[PDB]
């Protein structure tokens, strides 16, 4: 299928207590596989998964030097949008950042990524043609101003294609025992009494990866959507994930519901009823 | 690897 | 600022099957900002022995976190996770249930 390297960069400000934390963690799909954190007792970019243990000591040393100059970019930064909005120095403010590479099943660039936040609201991102921006408001316009003079999405394209895509497909290629393996859900419908006239239907997924899945209630085949309780996607701890949808039904109709689960790992989607 | 964000905002 | 307030789910790794060991999880996610404080509770008293995920975020910005201890599930004991966040007037408390 379809995949995708992201890293994910946090700065907060924190006046009195140092200086902004920067903390940085990549994934390729739902696996973490490395982190950075200027918190560590010794920051340096360390591995998150075993396949990519095997890179050598070049892999790591430029990685550190450059979360080392991110996090003074970031800070800066976090300096810079204090002053574009007029915000007191005893405050502290969140400067977030996603970037990363999409590829096809062919390893074909599908879309680059680069989209920056502060304070949890979209501040600036770089469109899908990855040439020119789009910038939230008059702050992010400043930004934009010099991003353009400093042609930033120019060299944002160069990695985004050529860096971004050739290191997916090689950590894709070292960790394909696993980053290369759908692991189906295990299923089961649960039975829940709430009174003498309802209960309730819970439909589990349990241990599968990816975290992508459709998990469906149907009541004589009409979609229950709006009267079933979807739990978000959560992580087991194991790198799979689990999820469960509820639907509250009349004592004595529980078989016209019917529980459907489709996810890449299976070879056919699943059909549940209560089996008592 | 990462990139180095080639500007501060 | 833009504040979220978590929401919060706590589970077992494995269907839980008393007296044998697991995974006991508290999985926080969908909050704004990143400070929070997390505990696992067994009988009302805070585990020691409590493991946390690197901070990251989804797609609309909004932080999670899974902090996560082993565990041997028992009829009697009752286990629980404790949330602290800016935009909570008081710790909440969400007790684990087996069929959730
Ligand atoms: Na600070
Ligand atoms: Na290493
Ligand atoms: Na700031
Ligand atoms: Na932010």
């Amino acid at each position: 299928g379809s995949h995708s390297m992201r890293y994910f960069h946090t700065s907060v400000s924190r006046p009195g207590r140092g200086e902004p934390r920067f903390i940085s963690v990549g994934y390729v799909d739902g696996t973490q596989f490395v982190r950075f954190d200027s918190d560590a007792a010794s920051p340096r970019t360390e591995p998150r998964a075993p396949w990519i243990e095997q890179e050598g000591p070049e892999y790591w040393d430029r990685n550190t030097q450059i979360s080392k100059t991110n996090t003074q970019t970031y800070r800066e930064s976090l300096r810079n949008l204090r002053g574009y909005y007029n915000q007191s120095e005893a405050g502290s403010h969140t400067l977030q950042r996603m970037y990363g590479c999409d590829v096809g099943p062919d390893g074909r660039l599908l879309r680059g990524h680069d989209q920056s936040a502060y304070d949890g609201k979209d501040y600036i991102a770089l469109n899908e043609d990855l040439s020119s921006w789009t910038a939230a408001d008059t702050a992010a316009q400043i930004t934009q101003r010099k991003w353009e003079a400093a042609r930033v999405a120019e060299q944002l394209r160069a990695y985004l294609e050529g860096t971004c895509v050739e290191w997916l497909r090689r950590h894709l290629e070292n960790g394909k025992e696993t980053l290369q393996r759908a692991d189906p859900p295990k299923t089961h419908v649960t039975h829940h009494p709430i009174s003498d006239h309802e209960a309730t239907l819970r439909c589990w997924a349990l241990g599968f990866y990816p975290a992508e899945i459709t998990l469906t209630w149907q009541r004589d085949g009409e979609d229950q959507t709006q009267d079933t309780e979807l739990v978000e996607t959560r992580p087991a701890g194991d790198r799979t994930f689990q999820k469960w949808a509820a639907v509250v039904v009349p004592s004595g109709e529980e078989q016209r519901y019917t529980c459907h689960v489709q996810h890449e790992g299976l070879p056919k989607p699943l059909t549940l009823r209560w089996e008592p | 690897p990462e990139m180095t964000f080639f500007s501060v905002k | 600022m833009i504040q979220r307030t978590p929401k919060i789910q706590v589970y077992s790794r494995h269907p839980a099957e008393n007296g044998k060991s697991n995974f006991l999880n508290c999985y926080v996610s969908g909050f704004h900002p990143s400070d929070i404080e997390v505990d696992l509770l067994k009988n009302g008293e805070r585990i020691e022995k409590v493991e946390h995920s690197d901070l990251s975020f989804s797609k609309d910005w909004s932080f999670y976190l899974l902090y996560y201890t082993e565990f041997t599930p028992t009829e009697k004991d009752e286990y629980a996770c404790r949330v602290n966040h800016v935009t909570l007037s008081q710790p909440k408390i969400v007790k684990w249930d087996r069929d959730m």
